[PDB]
DNA sequence: TTTTTTT
C-alpha cells in the first residue's frame, strides 16, 4: 500500500510545509494530510503551561498535550498533489487515475522514485512502446477563503460543458523567447486556446467558479461564495502559516512579565536555562541606552495553530487542522541565547512632542484607517502607535547589519519587541535572539558581540548605510493614505528581511523616524549620526 | 571585395590584431556584409592586411569589423603594380574580383586555400561575452535596428526603466577648486511602425508587428550650490524625463558630496505601453571644457567610527594604489584615473561590469626578474637529486645564496619608507623588521645544518625520497592511461627541481626539530606555530609533505632518549575536515611512504643498518561507514565480493589495475589477524607483487584500514578526520596511538587492559608456544599538521579546540626534568585575526609565513604579473531588480549553450575549454529544483532559437543530451572513472561540403558531456586541463569560499565566471553596487571569526567528554569498562590533576578570572556527581552495557538522543546534526461526484 | 548502531 518518498528537517514542519502545504520533492509534490490521521501515541510531549493557557484560550478548552513531530512504515503522510500530468516525449495530458501513468519505485532507495507514461509511442504512435519520463502540471486553481484545486483543463479547453473525451497536448507556441504564449490542442475537436486567458481581467469571463475542495483534509464544502485565481504551481502566496510562542521564565498577556522579569534590577539566576551578564554601554550612546543585559542561556518554544491561503492575516479566514476540534497541536523548542537593550524614558517622552512625529503619526494613522475599511473592519482599533514603528524599524535595521557584518546566514535570528504605553506601565526595548538550534553563533557567537567595543560599531555601521536607498528618490516621496499601504518611506531593497524573522510581517515601518532623509528631515531621533 | 586604409584607431594590441576600426555611421557601409574579403592599406599605399568577416558591430561614430582568417604581407609592397585604384576620401570601395584572383598569387604568392586561421584564446573569450553582452543588454542589430513579431519588453533582460525601479543614480566626491561640471546622459526609445511601410508577412499572409529604435540624449552644464539640484531635461523631445539631485556643506578636508539621481517620469498609455518606458540608459559626469585641471574627483571618505587594529591598519597600507572613487545606487559604476593614482578623470554608470584579475607566480623563468633567482634556476641549484651528492661546504655555498639575496633585498626595502609610505611610516617599520627575523631564523637553520651530523643523513634522506616519489607519480598516471611509455622520458631536470619557497619552509623548520632541546618546544610562552598562507595552485602540500620526511627520518637516528623508545611508533599526525579530502590525501602521501620502504629496503641490502628494520607504514582512520572496524568484516566483504578494504584502485608504484577478489588475503582470526593487499602483476616485477614481498615483515602495500589492526600495529603516519577525534571518551584501545604500552605478545602484537589475549599460548598447528614479555614505553608522536585552518571557525572551531586541551597533554613527556610539547603546522589561503584564532585553539604565538612588505604585488618569493605579458581570470556580474531567478538562469543557461556552438562551427577544437559548462549552486533543494528545468525548457529553447522570425544575431543550433550531476550519491567506483569522463573532448572534422566542423560520433563512442553541475564543494580531485567556463548561482556565504571555488577553472587556459545575483538579498545587492571595488582588493573583505570555548552553551556540552577523555587514557586503573566503580579515596588524588589542567588551560585562554571561577565551579560539581554514583553498592558500575556481566551492570553516561540533555551526556561528533524525519505516500485512487459549473 | 555536511 504505502511507500516512502523523501525526508526533510523537522524545524521546517512548523514554517515551511506542513499541513495543507505543497512540497516540491525533486521528482513529485504532495501534500501532507491532516493531524487527525498522525500517530498520536509516538509524539513525544513537551512541557510548557504558560504557552498552553493561551492555546487553550484561541482554540477551546478541549485541547490537551503540546507534541513533537514524530520520529520502516514510520513517518509523515502524504498524498499525490496535482493530479494533473504531462508527459515530456509525446505532450499528453492526462490525470495519473485514469490507468494511463503507472509509477515506478524502490522501498530500499526511495529517493528515484517517479511516474512514467505507461508504453509510450509518441505523438503519432509510431515509436515503441516504453515507459517514459512524465512532469506535472504547472498550474491550479487558488480561492481566498481556503479552498485548492486543480486546473479545469476540461472547461477551459471547450469554453464550458462539454461531451468530448478526446485527449489533450501542450505546446511552447513554437518561439523560443515567449513564455507569456503556451497553447492547449484537443486531438479529436481539434479545438486550441491560449493559457494568457486566464490571467488578468480576462479570468473572470472565462474561469468557473470555486468547488470548495480541501485537499488535505479530502473533504467537499457545500458552497463557496469568493472568486477564484489561477496561481502557478509552486508560488510563493500559497501557504501563510499561524504561529504563536512564549519564553521560559521563572515564576494576563504574554509580553507582560517577560517585561517585568527583564527589567528588575537584579535578575534571577536560580532557574536552570536564565543567566545574565550586565555588559556596559558604547560611549557614543550614553543619553538614549540605560542598560545592555546579555543573555547566555535562554529557551523558547513554539505552536502552529492554522492557515490561510492566498492573504498574510491580520478570524474567518483560518483553516483548521482537523474535523473536529482537535485535541493537540505541534510544538517545538530551541535552546539559545540573547541580547536585551533598554532605551531611556525622557528622552522618547521628549522627542514625541515635536510637530513633524505629530504629521507622520497622522499619515500612518490615515493610511491605517484607508487599510482597514478595505476588508470591512473596525477602522478605529488596533493602532500599535509610533513608538512601535520607530523601534520595528530599528530592529529590522540592526538586524540586516547582524548579517552584512558578521557573515552570517539570513534566517538565523529573530526579534521580539516590547512597545506597549497603554497599561501604566511604559515599555521600551527590543530582544534579539537565534532562531534554530544549529544555526550561527549557536556556541557564545552572538554575545560575543555584546561588548561595548562591538555593538557601537554595528549601530554606526547601521545608521550610515541607511541614508541612500537603492531607489530614494520614489521611496522618500511614498505617501501612505493615498494607497492605503501600512508602510512609509520603507521598500524591498532597504528595509525588509525572510518571513521568519518577522513578528508582524513587514508593516509599520519608516525609516525617517531615525535618521534625516531627503524630505523628513526634523523628525530623526539619532542626531549626527 | 571591399578596400580599405589603415589608421589605428584602437588602443587594446589583442584586438588591434584581430580588428579593423572604421569612423562614421555604419549607413555609409551598408554594402559590406558577412563573409566579404578585404584588403588594408597603410596611409601611403602599401598593401598590408588580408582579412575575412565573421561580424560587424556599429556604434553612433564608429564601425567595429572582426575577423577569423587574417595572413599579413610582409614586404613592402607598391600599390602601383595592382590595377586597383586609391582609396577616395579614405572610403571603401569595390574591388574587381577576377582582377584580385589573379593578382593574389601573381604578387602576394598566396591563394584562397593558402589563408591560415587565427588560434588564439584570448579573441575567443572576447568574442563570447560580446556576443552574450548583444542578446542579455542589446542593442542587437544597431543603432536604428528593428525589433519583429514580439514586444520590445521580453526581448531584453537588463536595463530598463518603468513609467510611473524607474530610476537610477550614483555618488561621488569633487574638489573644492572648481565650480562648474558638465553631465551627460543617453538612452534609447521604440516606436510602433504602421503597416504599408514594411512588408513582413507571417506564413499565413497577415501583417506583424514591428517597432523601430530611435536615439535620444544631450548635455547639459551645472553649476555647485549647496542645495537641492534643480530638474532639467536633457532632451526637448522627451520632456517628461529628469535629472535631479542634491548637494551637500563643506567637509574638513574641503571637498563636497554630489548626489545624482536619472528619473523617468513618462505617463503610462491606453495601448502600446512599450512606448513609455525607457532602454539602455547611462551616465556620464566630466569636468568642464575651459577648466584648468581635468583631474577632479577624488577618494570617498573614509567615515572612522573610532576604531584601531594593526592589521587594519597594514592592510589600508598595502591596497593605497587602488582607490574606491565612486558608489552607485542600484547600478554598478567605472572611474577612469589619470597619471595621479590618487585624482581621476571621469566617472560613468555601466549595467554589466567586469574586471579582470593578474596572476600571481614563483619568479625565475622571465628575463625581468631578479638575477640571483635566474642565476640559481640556469645553474640547478634546486634539483634535489644534485643536492644529496654534494660535500658540505659547495652545500653551505649553495645555500647561501638564497639567503644573501634576501637580506640585498630587505637593504633595498628600506630606503623607500620616507618616499612611498607617506602617512605609513610606523607600519612600514613594523613591516621592516619581520623580514629581519625571518632572515635571523635562515641564518640560525643552516648554521643548525652545519654543526649536526644526524640532521645532514636526515636531510639527504628526505631529498632522495621527494624526488623519487616526484619522478614515479607522472610515470604511473601516464600507464594507467595506456600510454605506451617507458621510464627514460621522465628523467630530466625540469620535473625534479625544487620551488624557492618550499626550501626556505623547510630550512625554517629544522631546528625545532633536530634537537628536542631547542627553546621552541620546552617552555610554555612564546611558543610558534608556524602558520603558512599562499595562493591556491602553489605547492603548498609538497612543502609540508618534506617536514614530515624529515621528521621521520631524524626520529630514528636519535637513539632512545631519557628512557622512552624511538625504534617505532606514531610520529606525525594529520587531520582534515572534509571525508572526501581525507580520501585524496591518502592516495597522495602512500607514494611518499612507498618511496621510504624502497630506499629503507636498499639501504638494508648493503649493510647499513642506520635505518633500522621496522619498515614504514600508513594507516587511515575515518568513520565505519567507510572503512571496516573488525577483522570478521574483512572476510566478510572479500567473501560477498567473490560471489570495504579497498581502498586503493590502483598501485602507486607500478599503476597496474587492482582485482578485489584475488588481490586481498585475510589470515584466520582465533582471536586477531591481519589484512594483505599485493599488486596485480602477474609477470612480477614490481617490488610490491606476491613472487617478492612474501619474505617482508610486512608483505605488499604498506597500508592499514581496519582499526584493530592498526591498534595493535601502529602506523608511522595516520590521516585521520577531526570528527573521529570525538571517540575517546567513549573506547579505551585509543591508547596504543599516543605510547601508554607495557606489554606485548609474540603472536599478535601490543596488548591493552581487556583485550582478547594474554600472552600465553600453547602450541598449536605446529606453531611454537610464547609468553608475555614486558617492555619499555615508546615516545609520543613529534608532529601535528592541521590542514584548511580557515574552516576551523564558529561552532566547529569552538569544540575543535575544546577537544585540544586533551590531545595537546597526552603527546607531553618528561627529558631530563623539562616537559617536551609537539610542534604544530598550520596552512591555510587566507589570514585574518590570526592571532586570537591561533591563541584560543592552540594555545601557541602566532608567525606568519611569508611576510607583506611595503607592496601586494611585490615580495621576495610571490610576483604578480601585468596582463600585457600574462592573462588573467574575467568576472562578469549580471542582475535585474524584480525578475524571478528560473526566468535569469534559462537566458543565461541558453545564452552561453548556444553562444559556444557558434564559437565551435567557425573555429574547431580551440572552441573545446568553453564547450562544457561548470555550475556551482548554494543549496540541494536549489539544485534539484534546476535538474527539471535544464532537462526540459533549456534544451527546448536550444532546440528552436533560430527557426522563429525574431532575429538572433550570434547565438547558433545545438543539442542538449547528457546532463551529470556530481554530488553525494555516487558511488567511489565510477568517481575516477567520471573524472576521466570529463576528460574526453568534443571531436570535430572539417565538413568541406558545408565549410564548417561538425562532430561526427563513430559506432559506439564515448559521447562528451554538455552540463555538469556542482554542490558546495567541487570534485576537486585533480587539476584537468579541459575546464574553462563556470556561471554561479549567487553569492556564497563567505569570502574565502568565493575565492576558493572560482578559482578551479582557468588554470592551464583563459578563464570566465558570471555571477548571477538577485536584488532582493542584503549581500548580493550590496556587491553589485561595488562590483568593481570588491575584486580588485580581495582580501580586503574577509569576514570576522571566532573561536569562544569555554562559554557556558559549550561548556553544557563538551566538558564531561574532555574530562572522560583525558582521565581514561592517563591511567591504567580506569582504563577497561569495569573501571567504573574504583573511584576511592585511595585513587581519588589523580582526579585532582586533571581538574587542574583543564582549570589552567581554561584561565590561560580566556585571559579573565570570571571564566576561570565558573570553570572550577562547573568542574567540582562534576567530580561530586561522579563520586556519588562510585559508592553505590549491589552492583556493578560499568561505563556502557556490555560483556555477559550487563544483567547486572548499569551504564554512567549517555548518547544524545530523545531524551533531555543533562550532565553525563556525552557527544560523538564534533558538529551537532539534527536527524530528520521521512514521508509516508499514500496511493490510492479517488472518484469524484462533483462537477464544474459557470 | 556510529560518524559527518549543509540552510
Ligand atoms: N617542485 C615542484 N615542481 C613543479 N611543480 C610542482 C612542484 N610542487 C608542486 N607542483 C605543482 O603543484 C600542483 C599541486 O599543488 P598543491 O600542493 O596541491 O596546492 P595546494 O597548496 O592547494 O595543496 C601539482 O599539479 C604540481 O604540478
Amino acid at each position: 500500500n504505502k511507500t516512502p518518498v523523501g525526508e526533510v528537517r523537522p524545524s521546517q514542519l512548523l514554517w515551511t510545509y506542513g499541513p495543507g502545504a505543497l512540497i516540491d520533492l525533486p521528482s513529485l509534490s504532495v501534500v501532507t494530510l491532516g493531524i487527525d490521521r498522525w500517530e498520536r501515541e509516538r509524539c513525544q510531549p513537551i512541557q510548557e503551561a504558560r504557552l498552553l493557557a493561551a492555546v487553550r484560550k484561541v482554540l477551546g478548552p478541549q485541547v490537551e498535550n503540546l507534541r513533537m513531530p514524530p520520529f520502516a512504515n514510520i513517518g509523515v503522510p502524504v498524498r499525490p498533489f496535482p493530479r494533473w500530468m504531462r508527459c515530456v516525449k509525446c505532450g499528453l495530458l492526462s490525470p495519473f487515475d485514469d490507468g494511463l501513468l503507472e509509477i515506478k519505485e524502490d522501498r530500499f532507495r526511495a529517493e528515484r522514485t517517479r511516474f512514467v507514461h505507461k508504453g509510450c509511442t509518441g505523438s503519432k504512435g509510431n515509436l515503441p512502446a516504453k515507459d517514459a519520463d512524465a512532469v506535472p502540471a504547472r498550474f491550479l486553481l487558488a480561492c481566498r477563503d481556503g479552498h485548492l484545486d486543480d486546473f479545469p483543463w476540461h472547461y477551459f479547453v471547450h469554453g464550458g460543458n462539454s461531451t468530448c473525451k478526446g485527449t489533450l497536448r501542450f505546446f511552447e507556441s513554437g518561439a523560443s523567447l515567449q513564455t507569456e504564449n503556451l497553447w492547449v490542442r484537443c486531438d479529436s475537436c481539434e479545438a486550441s486556446r491560449s493559457m494568457a486567458h486566464a490571467f488578468g481581467k480576462a479570468g473572470k469571463e472565462n474561469l468557473p467558479a470555486c468547488r470548495g475542495r480541501h485537499p488535505h483534509l479530502d473533504q467537499f464544502d457545500i458552497d463557496c461564495g469568493e472568486e477564484p485565481r489561477a496561481v502557478l504551481l509552486g508560488a510563493t502566496n500559497s501557504w501563510f502559516p499561524i504561529t504563536l510562542s512564549a519564553l521560559a521564565i521563572p515564576q494576563a498577556d504574554i509580553k507582560g512579565p517577560e517585561w517585568e522579569v527583564l527589567t528588575e534590577a537584579n535578575p534571577p539566576t536560580d532557574y536552570p536555562h536564565f543567566m545574565s551578564k550586565k555588559i556596559g554601554t558604547p560611549a557614543q550612546f550614553i543619553p538614549y541606552i540605560s542598560r545592555v543585559l546579555l543573555l547566555e542561556r535562554l529557551r523558547e518554544v513554539n505552536a502552529l495553530l492554522g492557515f490561510t491561503r492566498v492573504e498574510a492575516p491580520e478570524r474567518p479566514q483560518m483553516a483548521s487542522l482537523a474535523r473536529n476540534k482537535p485535541e493537540w497541536v505541534p510544538a517545538n523548542q530551541v535552546h539559545g541565547e540573547g541580547i536585551f537593550i533598554q532605551f531611556n524614558e525622557k528622552t522618547l517622552v521628549a522627542w514625541e512632542s515635536l510637530d513633524a512625529v505629530k504629521q507622520v503619526d497622522e499619515m500612518l494613522r490615515g493610511g491605517h484607517t484607508g487599510w482597514r475599511n478595505s476588508r470591512n473592519l473596525d477602522p478605529n482599533e488596533d493602532y500599535p502607535g509610533i513608538r512601535y514603528a520607530m523601534l520595528h524599524t530599528l530592529s529590522h535595521l540592526l538586524i540586516r547589519e547582524l548579517a552584512l557584518e558578521c557573515g552570517y546566514n539570513a534566517a538565523s535570528i529573530r526579534e521580539r519587541i516590547y512597545a506597549d504605553t497603554s497599561n501604566g506601565s511604559p515599555q521600551a526595548g527590543i530582544l534579539i535572539y537565534t532562531a534554530a538550534a544549529d544555526s550561527d553563533g549557536t556556541l557564545g557567537g552572538l554575545v560575543d558581540l555584546g561588548k561595548p567595543e562591538n555593538l557601537g560599531r554595528l549601530l554606526v555601521q547601521a545608521l550610515n548605510r541607511s541614508k541612500i536607498c537603492s531607489s530614494d528618490p520614489l521611496c522618500s516621496e511614498h505617501n501612505p493614505e493615498k494607497d492605503r499601504s501600512l508602510h512609509a518611506a520603507a521598500c524591498h531593497a532597504c528595509t525588509l528581511v525572510a518571513e521568519t524573522s518577522c513578528e508582524q510581517g513587514n508593516r509599520y515601518l519608516d525609516r525617517s523616524l531615525l535618521i534625516p532623509t531627503l524630505e523628513r528631515i526634523h523628525a530623526a531621533f539619532f542626531k549626527g549620526f | 571585395a571591399w578596400i580599405a586604409i589603415d589608421h589605428n584607431f584602437s588602443r587594446a594590441q589583442v584586438l588591434t590584431y584581430y580588428t579593423l576600426q572604421l569612423k562614421g555611421e555604419h549607413s555609409l557601409h551598408q554594402a559590406i556584409s558577412d563573409n566579404d574579403w578585404i584588403l588594408v592599406l597603410d596611409t601611403t599605399g602599401n598593401i598590408t592586411r588580408v582579412g575575412r568577416i565573421l561580424r560587424i558591430r556599429s556604434d553612433l561614430e564608429t564601425t567595429t569589423i572582426f575577423f577569423d582568417r587574417m595572413l599579413q604581407v610582409k614586404s613592402v609592397v607598391s600599390i602601383g603594380i595592382t590595377p586597383f585604384k586609391f582609396p577616395p576620401n579614405d572610403r571603401a570601395g569595390r574591388i574587381q574580383w577576377t582582377d584580385f584572383i589573379e593578382t593574389l598569387p601573381k604578387e602576394l604568392h598566396i591563394t584562397i586555400a593558402d589563408i591560415p586561421k587565427i588560434e588564439d584564446q584570448t579573441y575567443i573569450r572576447e568574442l563570447l561575452q560580446l556576443a552574450v553582452m548583444d542578446d542579455l543588454l542589446g542593442p542587437a542589430g544597431g543603432p536604428n535596428e528593428l525589433i519583429v513579431d514580439m514586444g520590445v519588453r521580453d526581448r531584453y533582460l537588463v536595463g530598463k526603466l518603468a513609467p510611473r525601479p524607474s530610476s537610477l543614480g550614483m555618488t561621488f566626491c569633487v574638489d573644492g577648486d572648481v565650480d562648474r561640471v558638465e553631465i551627460e546622459a543617453r538612452w534609447g526609445r521604440y516606436e510602433r511602425v504602421p503597416n504599408d511601410e514594411h512588408q513582413f508577412f507571417k506564413s499565413n499572409g497577415q501583417k506583424a508587428k514591428v517597432w523601430k529604435r530611435i536615439p535620444c540624449g544631450g548635455k547639459i552644464v551645472l553649476p555647485l550650490i549647496e542645495g537641492s539640484i534643480s530638474h532639467n531635461a536633457p532632451d526637448s523631445t522627451s520632456p517628461e524625463v529628469r535629472v535631479q539631485g542634491s548637494i551637500r556643506a563643506k567637509n574638513d578636508n574641503g571637498d563636497r558630496l554630489i548626489t545624482l539621481f536619472l528619473v523617468n517620469a513618462q505617463e503610462e498609455p491606453d495601448t502600446n505601453r512599450d512606448t513609455a518606458w525607457v532602454f539602455q540608459p547611462e551616465l556620464i559626469v566630466r569636468a568642464a571644457k575651459d577648466a584648468a585641471k581635468p583631474a577632479i574627483f577624488r577618494r570617498r571618505p573614509v567615515l572612522d567610527a573610532d576604531g584601531m587594529d594593526p592589521e587594519r591598519e597594514a592592510l589600508e597600507m598595502i591596497y593605497r594604489d587602488r582607490v574606491e572613487f565612486a558608489v552607485g545606487h542600484g547600478v554598478a559604476v567605472h572611474a577612469e584615473i589619470a597619471d595621479d593614482v590618487t585624482l581621476a578623470t571621469e566617472v560613468r554608470t555601466t549595467v554589466m561590469p567586469q574586471y579582470e584579475v593578474q596572476a600571481t607566480e614563483t619568479p625565475g623563468l622571465e628575463l625581468s626578474d631578479r638575477p640571483a633567482m635566474r642565476e640559481m634556476v640556469s645553474s640547478g641549484l634546486l634539483d634535489m637529486q644534485r643536492l644529496a651528492t654534494l660535500d658540505i661546504d659547495p652545500l653551505v655555498d649553495a645555500l647561501s645564496v638564497l639567503t644573501n639575496d634576501y637580506a640585498t633585498w630587505i637593504d633595498e626595502q628600506n630606503l623607500n619608507v620616507s618616499s612611498k609610505a607617506k602617512g605609513f611610516d610606523t607600519q612600514a617599520q613594523t613591516a621592516i623588521n619581520r623580514c629581519q627575523e625571518i632572515h635571523t631564523r635562515l641564518q640560525e637553520g643552516i648554521n643548525t645544518l652545519k654543526s649536526n651530523e644526524n640532521a645532514l643523513a636526515a636531510f639527504r634522506f628526505a631529498n632522495q625520497a621527494m624526488a623519487t616519489q616526484r619522478i614515479r607519480s607522472l610515470y604511473a598516471l601516464a600507464m594507467r592511461r595506456g600510454e605506451d611509455v617507458t621510464l627514460d622520458k621522465f628523467d630530466v631536470l625540469k620535473n625534479r627541481s625544487w620551488r624557492p619557497f618550499q626550501l626556505a619552509f623547510l630550512l625554517l623548520s629544522i631546528p625545532s626539530l633536530a634537537d628536542p632541546c631547542h627553546p621552541d618546544r620546552v617552555k610554555p610562552i612564546e611558543a610558534y606555530a608556524d602558520l603558512l598562507w599562499f595562493p591556491t595552485g602553489g605547492g603548498k602540500t609538497e612543502a609540508y609533505l618534506g617536514v614530515a620526511a624529515f621528521t621521520m627520518a631524524i626520529r630514528r637516528m636519535q637513539g632512545n632518549l631519557g628512557g622512552y623508545d624511538s625504534s617505532r611508533g606514531l610520529t606525525v599526525i594529520m587531520r582534515y575536515t572534509l571525508r572526501l579530502l581525507t580520501l585524496q590525501q591518502f592516495q597522495r602521501a602512500t607514494a611518499l611512504i612507498c618511496a621510504m620502504e624502497v630506499l629503507r629496503r636498499e639501504a638494508l641490502n648493503k649493510g647499513d643498518k642506520s635505518l633500522g628494520t621496522e619498515p614504514f607504514t600508513i594507516g587511515l582512520w575515518v568513520g565505519n561507514k567507510v572503512t571496516p572496524g573488525t577483522t570478521e568484516d574483512s572476510h566478510n566483504a572479500i567473501e560477498k565480493t567473490r560471489n570495504s578494504p579497498v581502498q586503493l584502485t590502483s598501485c602507486p608504484w607500478c599503476g597496474t589495475e587492482i582485482v578485489p577478489g584475488q588481490d586481498v588475503e585475510v589470515k584466520k582470526d582465533k582471536a586477531g589477524g591481519r589484512t594483505f593487499v599485493y599488486c596485480g602483476d602477474k609477470k612480477g616485477r614490481c617490488e610490491f607483487s606476491k613472487g617478492k614481498s612474501s619474505t617482508q615483515p610486512h608483505p605488499g602495500i604498506p597500508v592499514l584500514v581496519v582499526d584493530e589492526e592498526i591498534y595493535h600495529r601502529p602506523p608511522t603516519m595516520m590521516i585521520a578526520t577531526v570528527d573521529k577525534f570525538a571517540m575517546m571518551a567513549w573506547r579505551g584501545q585509543v591508547r596504543t596511538l599516543f605510547g601508554r604500552v607495557e606489554k606485548e605478545c609474540e603472536r599478535h602484537g601490543l596488548l591493552w587492559p581487556g583485550a582478547n589475549c594474554t600472552g600465553n599460548h600453547q602450541a598449536f598447528k605446529g606453531q611454537p608456544s610464547a609468553k608475555v614479555k614486558a617492555i619499555p614505553p615508546i615516545r609520543p608522536p613529534d608532529l601535528i599538521i592541521q590542514d584548511e585552518f580557515h574552516l576551523i571557525s564558529g561552532p566547529l572551531g569552538t569544540m575543535v579546540g575544546l577537544y585540544e586541551t586533551a590531545v595537546d597533554e597526552l603527546c607531553s613527556w618528561t627529558l631530563n626534568g623539562k616537559t617536551v610539547k609537539p610542534k604544530i603546522i598550520a596552512s591555510t589561503a587566507t589570514v585574518r585575526k590570526a592571532k586570537e584564532q591561533v591563541n584560543n585553539v592552540f594555545m601557541r604565538q602566532v608567525s606568519v609565513f611569508p611576510p607583506h612588505g611595503l607592496d601586494v604585488e611585490d615580495n621576495f618569493f610571490s610576483v604578480q604579473r601585468h596582463i600585457k605579458d600574462k592573462f588573467g581570470r574575467r568576472y562578469l556580474g549580471v542582475c535585474s531588480p524584480g525578475s524571478s531567478r528560473p526566468a535569469m538562469l534559462i537566458r543565461v543557461y541558453t545564452a552561453f549553450l548556444t553562444a559556444a556552438q557558434e564559437l565551435f562551427d567557425h573555429f574547431g577544437e580551440p572552441a573545446d575549454p568553453y564547450m562544457t559548462m561548470v555550475g556551482y549552486f548554494n543549496s540541494l533543494r536549489e539544485l534539484g529544483g534546476m535538474k527539471r528545468l535544464a532537462e526540459d525548457d533549456v534544451q527546448t529553447r536550444s532546440y528552436r532559437v533560430q527557426m522563429s522570425m525574431v532575429e538572433r544575431p550570434a547565438l547558433a543550433q545545438r543539442s542538449v543530451n547528457n546532463i551529470r550531476e556530481l554530488t553525494s550519491r555516487v558511488s567511489s567506483q565510477d568517481i575516477p572513472k567520471y573524472l576521466d569522463n570529463l576528460e574526453v573532448k568534443f571531436k570535430a572534422e572539417f565538413d568541406s561540403s558545408a565549410g564548417k566542423y561538425v562532430t561526427k560520433w563513430q559506432e559506439g563512442d564515448t559521447r562528451a558531456i554538455d552540463v555538469v553541475l556542482a554542490t558546495n564543494m567541487l570534485s576537486v580531485g585533480v587539476d584537468v586541463n579541459r575546464l574553462g567556463l563556470m556561471a554561479v548561482n549567487g553569492q556564497p556565504k563567505g569570502t574565502a569560499e568565493y575565492i576558493q571555488a572560482t578559482s578551479r577553472v582557468g588554470r592551464s587556459f583563459p578563464g570566465l565566471v558570471c555571477t548571477v545575483l538577485t536584488w532582493a538579498r542584503p549581500r548580493d545587492l550590496s556587491h553589485y553596487e561595488t562590483f568593481e571595488h570588491y575584486h580588485a582588493t580581495f582580501y580586503k573583505h574577509v569576514e570576522a571569526q571566532s573561536v569562544t570555548p569555554f562559554s557556558p552553551r559549550a561548556m553544557d556540552r563538551g566538558l564531561t567528554g574532555s574530562l572522560l577523555s583525558l582521565m581514561r587514557l592517563k591511567n591504567n586503573e580506569f582504563s577497561p569498562n569495569e573501571g567504573a566503580g574504583k573511584l576511592d579515596m585511595s585513587n581519588q588524588s589523580e582526579l585532582a590533576h586533571a581538574i587542574e589542567v583543564l582549570a589552567t588551560r581554561a584561565g590561560n585562554v580566556a585571559e579573565d578570572n570570571a571564566r576561570k571561577l565558573l570553570a572550577e565551579n562547573e568542574l567540582k560539581e562534576r567530580a561530586d556527581e561522579w563520586a556519588k554514583e562510585a559508592s553505590k553498592g549491589g552492583r556493578i558500575l560499568g561505563y556502557e552495557k556490555r560483556g555477559p556481566d550487563k544483567d547486572k551492570t548499569v551504564a554512567l553516561i549517555k548518547s544524545p538522543g530523545l531524551q533531555a540533555w543533562d550532565n553525563w551526556t556525552v557527544p560523538m561528533s564534533m558538529r551537532e546534526v539534527e536527524s530528520g524525519v521521512r514521508l509516508i505516500m499514500d496511493t490510492k485512487f479517488i472518484k469524484d461526484d462533483h462537477d464544474w459549473k459557470p
